[PDB]
């Protein structure tokens, strides 16, 4: 900004923008440093009824893996259809904006 | 009692494969104690080929020895080519390892390792 | 009609100006040679149903691109990349014979997690 | 205090110091030790009582959260006084 | 990009360099800019998204020619659509708490830990012991700057795992640098090094 | 979605205005000028070099760096030796020996930091109960010796001593983020 | 590529980079940990551990701290039954003592017995 | 803006003048290291950045990391941090400006 | 058939003599049911309610640690109401439980904290304000803290029945029940040191090893004591080449659970 | 100068991490993955997250998931200003290195 | 619904097990125990035997176009006779799915390579073999990829100590780096920290 009506015409001119709208130096456009205190929220887990951990517990919901084709034990294994893992994955659609740069 | 080979059915086919490697080692050594500047003679060299060779005399399956032939020969690549400096090469000869007395009794005037 | 595309995305992957001839010998070939499979063998029958499926999808589709979009593979050539692929390992497969029963079953606890 | 040693060398808060045949105090040659001058002990012992007159007292310390966990102590004996165990401050009952 | 795209000499540094294929890329393992560069379709973060991507409207900058220099211009395209991205994320950001409700998992609050009774308890045990992860193992991969950055963790029903590899973007693609420097120079392996975006705290680890 | 960053290029026109104007980039040298021109710009600009060490770079309260000691403001120690943060540091830096002391207070002999092991993370101090270990905003005392970055209680009991008025400072402004 | 016949004790020193010294010289102990009785929770006397013989520890002159030349003085192990440590302790040329497995003795006990007209059992504190 | 202070990183030893340590060292990179200083001419002088280097640090009780490059190089000064803020790295470097500022070599010729 | 019955725990089916407890039986199968009163070698009382489970078919809970097990008993140890049962006696003895975790030698090692964080919940309700004990002096081997006790009785239930003291009682009822002596009386006999085991939340502690450790640190070495001729087994804890403390082993031929003074 | 093979030794860097991981907890393992890809680290320490949270169960906030998000696209603008600087560096370019290094 | 928990989706699983009953069936010979997880990941098990066979399959039969080699780990488990389990995590991008494939081996019972198949895998074998000494057959250059070039053991099996046997030093009598035994200022201090109580009861072992 220090810069003098001069200087700023050539610079501008040289780069082709309009750099001193877009300064790499940060002249009080800048939050504070000392900002007033806080007061956080809290989450839902917050309550006093109908807030028992055995109803959000998630660690415990796990179970171990579903077992197919277990040979040493059981649940070991018109004709079936071929199976995918997954049906294919589409195909992408190129941008409305900008999809030829 | 049943196991499967990894190269040799027998130890007499990994002691063909140990006898090569030893000829490898045996053969390189001058060219390494020559390129890597190593300030001893080719005579020391043979005799801790041999010593490294000896301490491992012991095995009886063909599957140990047949992977502490591959490991030889990485070792023996590793040095061919110069990838190892004469660094790792007198690792081997550890020059500095202040040397552990066999004497139960120094054992034990110094500290309480058996 | 749908002149033969410029080119693909794919970097080395070559444009094909038959693709639906090259798409039949392909599937041609992978149900001739999947008849030395036994009949039992699974893979027989799933890899004759999906090459029979691409197959009538061909016969039925003149048109490259909506080939493209009724046979879920990307363009015309993955397609055939992929046919002959398949077809390599029905051979690769005909000499492994996996339609036999488990080789060795696993020590007690190999696969037993936790421990 | 900082008191010293026959050696010279200071004792810390903790009671430690090198015996005047501990080789170890070659590091302090040319050097210094460095102690901390503001024992702890002495200073909140400079503190007074705070007399109370409920027969339990919480103590957070001071702050709120920049203090300790909120304990309560209990002031039955008239005798002794009831010391926190985050901080040491020291409460009575006040009319016993 | 005015220094450096339209440049004639950043273009015949970068340009039929370090070529790489769209099959010997998926073989080799590549991942990222390294697979799209070539033509590729892939995103970690439109296919299998793993946060509130798929709430976010970015575009996949895909080259033709795998060179280094189409790589070069998917990362400044990346970077721009970073920033629309961030212009979003910036718009909507929702009110609330930042770490799971649960203080079996994440620690509570200092203010509750010093007047609650459990959330101390939670507090001392998360930070001396940690929390109990129950058995299983999972492969989670995210699309990092460089590629596929993926973490196979087992875990015992303990506070430690029981392994941890790490999966390196970097890895893979230092691999295919012999191929990739095939019937090239010495200054061009060095832009090749340069267009795999190599850190080796991943590689070597 | 996607884009193209070098397809774009379409089928070929050609007039004699284009094949000039090409021609006048590949005989004048433009696109290179225009480097030159941004240069240019570069040269006749302010530059974001700061005047170290008068004139330092910012921060921010949370700034973790050199660890301290902390005191209850009657001058008592807040350290009862808890050993959280020994037990989560995950460098195992810090060492900790406790005994009643004479008072019957439960406190520290030794509290010692191989600051060649801390790997300043912050953890000791989000694990304190009673904010005593703290990791202060100095980062300006590097050393001509190993031995003086292993810290011991007298050594963070004098920074504590020595920083509290900014530690105290920096705490209050962001013990509502925690 | 068929069968082999071995017919011998396994041997892995020589593909452990383990030295002389801490193979010979070394006595592992195969156990299931003591239930720690500050605790009554039952659940780390489960599995099989292995650990080794401990060594020296001198304080370090500078600081005081701890200082160790045994890698392993804090090998742990975990096995899940006691022929599987005994298996890989032999296999990697250890020697070791095993220490059978101590289960408490089912016992005996009613909230009655605390109340009885005749026996001991009687208690005074309810 | 080191350049500002006369420090210009050259990529030869034999030009250098001092090596800054600037992370983790191995013990498959050390015969590297300890080459390089070797090769570089005195006077020379080394600086430890971060904790990896002045004692193994977050890697201390690996298998593959050297507990500090004290032990295979000699260092005038050590820079706490992990990582060090380039204000710190600075603080450092004139640390040694400054320990040069007292070197006192002639007159030491001069009193022999 | 000589006298066992069946019963299941969720489902699994084990055989149980006559006068079995639901505890011993779902440990029988494995499962170890949460305890703060119970210690398998002290006359059993139903006062923390913590071992509480339902029965299959039945409306209310039963404590494991009294109730004997009957033929076709379902015993449903992860169920809703257990597990609300759990947690409510959580809150019910950390609602008066002091914030000392931090300076309490039992911290790491606490049965209460690993039953809070296993089988309670992780918040507090308790909007008011807690109580507060005079501790006792009962010697120069157990401190006492007593704002930390959960009233139990093991201390009592073991002093009358292995000990044979009988000097530790209740003074007072409801709120204010005071566990302890009602004047200031040494407790010294020569199995004191044993009350410090089985006390699960640090009211009672060892003095000598007042501070000096916390349990992760100490590495334990399974040892035997030689003060005496009877072979006790026990643990020694180190921290750092220097023994930290002595802790009794398990042998139930031997020293089940107990030593003396002079050994620990 | 025409290149016939190249051999990378890599190795040179290995510190043993995978192993220090099995050795510590989990919160105790996070800076790992900071200092393992030392110019996108929270993307690491995002991935871990993520797995850890999967193997729990469990699912993060919504302003949690957006500060993450932003976060990952602000890691994401810094390494490839360092990949292509560098780049740049290596190829002889070296003003756009001091230009984005200031942001 | 809840906003902590996980949300949980029944559709991928019931895809990934229509899978895997597909390769098991397709694939005798060679699976075992085939299986899916809480969250969302199949995980098929084999005789190493099956290697190749398998993954080939996976890479170029027409529904499983497992084409990109992700990892390629092993997990040490000294309790079991074969320690070493060896992980392949896969990818399909035509699916946008993926797949791990699991073997197991031995000090003295190596397996084949799948440099024939992905050659993303010499790498990663050769760091499998480095770590914990896993051979593997038909690899072109198996050497060490992470280790010294000098170095004894294997670091990432659980018999080896963290902080090794040998450590580095200059010596001025020699003038190099020379390699000493272990000898640490400050001992590595190991924590007990599993809580004796049952955390999850539905991976209890019965006795
Ligand atoms: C000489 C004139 C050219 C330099 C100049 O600054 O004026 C051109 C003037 C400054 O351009 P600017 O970059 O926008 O000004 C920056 C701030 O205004 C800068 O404003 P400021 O508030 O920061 O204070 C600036 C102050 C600086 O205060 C000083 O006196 C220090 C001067 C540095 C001495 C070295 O005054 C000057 O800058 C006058 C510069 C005098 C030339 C000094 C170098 C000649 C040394 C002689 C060798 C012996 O631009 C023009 O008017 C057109 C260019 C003229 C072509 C010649
Ligand atoms: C166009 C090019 C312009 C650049 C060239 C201009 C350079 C002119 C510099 C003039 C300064 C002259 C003094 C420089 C001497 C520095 C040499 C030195 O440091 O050696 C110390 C030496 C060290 O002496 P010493 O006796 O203590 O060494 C003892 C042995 N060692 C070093 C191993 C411990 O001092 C001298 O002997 C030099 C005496 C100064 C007069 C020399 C003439
Ligand atoms: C009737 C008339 C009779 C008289 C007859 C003459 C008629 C006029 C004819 C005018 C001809 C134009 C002047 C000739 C000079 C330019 C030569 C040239 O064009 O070389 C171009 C060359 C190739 O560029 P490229 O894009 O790679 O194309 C490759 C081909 N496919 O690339 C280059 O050579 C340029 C790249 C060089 C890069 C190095 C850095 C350059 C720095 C630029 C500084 C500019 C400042 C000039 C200062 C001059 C002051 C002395
Ligand atoms: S900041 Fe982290 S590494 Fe440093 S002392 Fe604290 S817990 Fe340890
Ligand atoms: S966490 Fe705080 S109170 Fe606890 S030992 Fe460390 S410094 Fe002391
Ligand atoms: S930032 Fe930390 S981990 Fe990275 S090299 Fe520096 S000290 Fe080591
Ligand atoms: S003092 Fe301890 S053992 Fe005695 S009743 Fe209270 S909690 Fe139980
Ligand atoms: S008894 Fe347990 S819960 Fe109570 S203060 Fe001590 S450690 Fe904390
Ligand atoms: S264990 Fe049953 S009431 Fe205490
Ligand atoms: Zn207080």
């Amino acid at each position: 900004a220090s810069a003098t009506r001069v200087i700023q015409k050539l610079r501008n001119w040289a780069s082709g923008q309009d750099l001193q709208a877009k300064l790499q130096l940060r002249y009080q456009e800048i939050a504070k440093r000392t900002q007033p205190p806080p007061k956080l929220p809290v989450g839902p887990s917050h309550k006093l009824s109908n807030n028992y951990y055995c109803t959000r517990d998630g660690r415990r919901e796990v179970v171990p893996p579903s077992i197919i084709m277990s040979s040493q034990k059981a649940l070991v294994s018109t004709e079936k259809k071929a199976v995918t893992p997954a049906p294919p994955m589409k195909r992408w659609e190129l941008s409305k904006d900008q999809p030829y740069l | 009692t049943s196991v499967k080979p990894i190269f040799s059915r027998d130890l007499n086919e990994a002691k063909r494969r140990v006898r090569e490697l030893y000829r490898a080692w045996y053969r390189e050594v001058p060219n390494t104690v020559h390129l890597m500047q190593l300030d001893i003679t080719v005579k020391q060299g043979r005799d801790k080929v041999r010593e490294m060779f000896m301490k491992n005399a012991h095995v009886t399956d063909p599957r140990v020895v047949d992977l502490l032939v591959i490991k030889g020969k990485m070792e023996l690549q590793e040095t061919i080519k110069v990838w190892k400096q004469r660094t790792h090469v007198m690792r081997f000869f550890h020059e500095t390892e202040t040397p552990r007395p066999k004497d139960f009794l120094s054992k034990f005037y110094m500290g309480h390792d058996p | 009609a749908g002149l033969l595309k410029k080119t693909t995305g794919l970097v080395g992957l070559a444009v094909c100006d038959t693709p639906h001839e090259r798409l039949t010998i392909l599937y041609t070939k992978t149900l001739d040679i999947l008849k030395h499979f036994p009949k039992h063998a699974a893979y027989r029958k799933y890899t004759e149903q999906i090459t029979n499926e691409k197959l009538d999808m061909v016969k039925a589709e003149p048109d490259v691109k909506k080939l493209e979009a009724l046979l879920q593979g990307g363009e015309v050539e993955e397609v055939i990349l992929q046919a002959e692929k398949e077809l390599s390992l029905a051979r690769k497969m005909l000499k492994w014979k996996p339609w036999e029963p488990l080789v060795e079953e696993p020590p007690a606890n190999q696969w037993k997690w936790p421990i | 205090g900082v008191q010293v040693s026959p050696s010279g060398e200071k004792i810390t808060h903790t009671g430690q110091v090198y015996d005047e045949k501990d080789y170890r105090r070659v590091r302090f040659v040319d050097r210094q030790k460095e102690v901390n001058e503001n024992f702890a002990i002495d200073l909140i012992a400079q503190q007074p009582v705070n007399e109370v007159e409920h027969r339990i007292i919480a103590c957070d310390g001071g702050g709120g959260a920049l203090g300790h966990p909120k304990v309560y102590i209990n002031l039955d004996k008239e005798t002794k006084t009831g010391t926190c165990g985050y901080c040491g401050l020291q409460f009575k009952q006040h009319h016993h | 990009e005015e220094m450096l795209t339209n440049n004639r000499i950043w273009r015949n540094r970068t340009v039929d360099i370090g070529v790489v294929t769209a099959e010997d890329a998926l073989n080799y393992g590549f991942s990222g800019v390294m697979l799209r560069g070539s033509g590729i379709q892939w995103d970690l973060r439109k296919t299998q998204p793993y946060d509130v991507y798929d709430q976010v409207e970015f575009d996949v900058p895909i080259g033709s020619r795998g060179d280094c220099y189409d790589r070069y211009l998917c990362r400044v395209e990346e970077m721009r659509q970073s920033l629309r991205i961030i212009e979003q994320c910036l718009n909507k950001m929702p009110p609330g708490e930042i770490k799971v409700d649960d203080a079996k998992v994440s620690p509570p609050k200092r203010a509750e830990m010093k007047t609650s009774m459990e959330s101390l308890i939670h507090h001392f045990k998360l930070y001396t012991e940690g929390y109990q992860v129950p058995p299983g193992a999972t492969y989670t991969a995210i699309e990092a700057p460089k590629g596929e950055f993926g973490v196979y963790l087992v875990s015992d029903g303990s506070s430690r795992p029981y392994r941890c590899k790490i999966k390196a973007p970097g890895f893979a693609h230092l691999a295919g640098l012999d191929k990739m420097s095939k019937g090239h120079m010495l200054a061009d392996v060095v832009a090749i090094i340069g267009t795999q975006d190599i850190v080796f705290g991943e590689i070597d680890r | 979605t996607y884009k193209y960053v070098n397809k774009k290029e379409q089928e070929s026109e050609v007039d004699m205005k284009s094949a000039t104007d090409n021609a006048a980039r590949i005989l004048m040298w433009t696109e290179l000028i225009r480097g030159l021109g941004m240069t240019l710009s570069y040269l006749f600009r302010e530059p974001a070099t700061i005047n170290y060490p008068f004139e330092k770079g910012p921060l921010s309260p949370r700034f973790r760096g050199e660890h301290a000691l902390r005191r209850y403001p009657s001058g008592e120690e807040r350290c009862i030796a808890c050993k959280l943060c020994e037990a989560i540091c995950p460098a195992q830096a810090i060492t900790i020996e406790a005994e009643p002391r004479a008072d019957g207070s439960r406190r520290t002999t030794r509290y010692d930091i191989d600051m060649t092991k801390c790997i300043y993370c912050g953890f000791c101090q989000e694990a304190c109960p009673v904010d005593a270990i703290v990791e202060g905003p100095n980062f300006e005392f590097s050393t001509e010796t190993h031995e003086e970055l292993l810290y011991n209680k007298e050594k963070l009991l004098n920074n504590g001593d020595k920083w509290e008025a900014e530690i105290a400072a920096n705490i209050q402004a962001d013990y509502l983020y925690r | 590529t068929q069968l082999i016949t071995v017919d011998e004790k396994l041997d892995i020193t020589t593909l452990t980079g383990v030295p002389e010294e801490h193979i010979k010289t070394r006595k592992v102990r195969i156990f299931v940990p003591a239930r720690n009785n500050m605790q009554s929770g039952v659940n780390n006397t489960k599995k099989w551990k292995m650990e080794f013989d401990t060594r020296e520890r001198w304080e370090n002159p500078l600081m005081g701290w701890a200082s160790t030349a045994d890698p392993l003085s804090n090998m742990v192990l975990t096995f899940s039954a006691k022929e599987d440590a005994i298996a890989f302790a032999e296999k990697n040329g250890w020697s070791y003592d095993v220490e059978e497995k101590k289960v408490p003795k089912p016992k005996s006990k009613s909230y009655g017995a605390n109340f009885s007209w005749n026996k001991r059992t009687r208690v005074s504190t309810k | 803006d080191m350049d500002r202070f006369g420090v210009v990183f050259r990529a030869s030893p034999r030009q250098a003048d001092v090596m800054i340590v600037a992370g983790t060292l191995t013990n498959k990179m050390a015969p590297a290291l300890r080459k390089v200083y070797d090769q570089m001419p005195e006077p020379r002088y080394v600086v430890s950045m971060g904790s990896c280097a002045n004692g193994g640090g977050y890697y201390h009780y690996s298998y593959s990391v050297v507990r500090g490059c004290d032990r295979i190089v000699p260092v005038d000064i050590y820079v706490p941090g992990c990582p060090p803020t380039a204000e710190a790295l600075l603080y450092g470097i004139l640390q040694l400006q400054r320990k040069i500022k007292r070197e006192q070599k002639l007159k030491i010729w001069y009193r022999r | 058939a000589s006298n066992l019955i069946e019963v299941f725990v969720d489902g699994q089916s084990v055989m149980v003599e006559p006068g079995t407890t639901v505890l011993q039986a779902c440990e029988k199968v494995g499962m170890q049911i949460p305890r703060f009163c119970y210690h398998e070698r002290l006359s059993v009382a139903g006062n923390c309610r913590m071992c509480l489970v339902e029965i299959e078919k039945a409306p209310k809970v039963v404590a494991a640690c009294a109730m004997p097990v009957m033929k076709g008993w379902n015993i449903l140890t992860n169920s809703e109401k257990s597990k609300k049962a759990r947690e409510g006696v959580m809150e019910f003895l950390l609602a008066n439980h002091p914030l000392d975790c931090p300076i309490c030698d039992q911290g790491g090692e606490c049965d209460l904290q690993d039953q809070s964080m296993m089988f309670g919940s992780d918040r507090s309700r308790f909007l008011e304000g807690k109580r507060a004990v005079e501790d006792k002096n009962i010697g120069p081997l157990v401190k006492t803290i007593m704002t930390r006790c959960i009233q139990c009785t093991r201390c009592i239930r073991f002093a009358s029945e292995i000990a044979g003291v009988d000097d530790l009682g209740t003074t007072g009822r409801g709120n204010d029940m005071q566990v302890g002596t009602y004047i200031e009386k040494m407790f010294m006999s020569e199995l004191s040191g044993n009350v410090i085991d089985i006390c699960p939340v640090g009211a009672l502690t060892s003095k000598p090893y007042a501070f000096t450790a916390r349990p992760w640190e100490t590495r334990k070495t399974e040892s035997i004591d030689v003060m005496d001729a009877v072979g006790s087994n026990i643990v020694v804890s180190t921290r750092t080449g220097e023994v930290m403390r002595i802790l009794p082993r398990m042998h139930e031929d031997i020293n089940e659970e107990w030593i003396s003074d002079k050994t620990r | 100068e025409m290149v016939r093979k190249c051999d990378p030794h890599i190795g040179l860097l290995h510190r043993g991490t995978e192993k220090l991981i099995e050795y510590k907890t989990y919160l105790q393992a996070l800076p790992y993955f900071d200092r393992l890809d030392y110019v996108s680290m929270m993307c690491n320490e995002q991935a871990y997250s993520i797995a850890v949270e999967k193997l729990l169960n469990i699912q993060p906030p919504p302003r949690a998931q957006w500060i993450r998000v932003l976060f990952g696209e602000i890691t994401r603008i810094l390494n490839h200003i360092m990949a292509v600087t560098t780049h740049a560096l290596d190829i002889g370019a070296m003003t756009p290195f001091f230009w984005m290094f200031e942001e | 619904k809840r906003p902590t928990v996980r949300p949980r989706s029944d559709v991928t699983h019931k895809q990934l097990s229509a899978f895997g009953e597909y390769v098991a069936e397709i694939l005798p010979k060679y699976v075992q125990q085939v299986q899916v997880s809480c969250l969302d990941e199949l995980e098929i098990c084999i005789h190493p035997d099956g290697v190749i066979p398998t993954l080939t399959f996976l890479r170029d039969h027409t529904n499983a176009q497992f084409k990109s080699l992700a990892d390629l780990t092993a997990v040490d488990v000294p309790t079991r006779q074969n320690r070493f389990e060896i992980v392949y995590n896969l990818l399909s991008l035509r699916f946008n799915s993926r797949i791990r494939v699991k073997t197991y081996a031995d000090e003295l019972t190596p397996i084949d390579s799948i440099v024939s198949v992905h050659i993303a895998a010499n790498w990663y074998e050769r760091e499998v073999w480095d770590m914990f000494g896993v051979f593997f057959f038909n690899h072109p250059d198996l050497r060490r990829i992470l280790t010294d070039y000098g170095f004894e053991g294997h670091p990432f099996r659980k018999d080896f100590p963290l902080t090794g046997y040998v450590e580095l030093r200059y010596d001025d009598e020699v003038k190099r780096v020379v390699a000493e035994p272990v000898e640490l200022a400050q001992e590595f201090r190991k924590f007990d920290l599993n809580s004796p109580w049952e955390a999850f009861p539905a991976y209890r072992q019965p006795p």
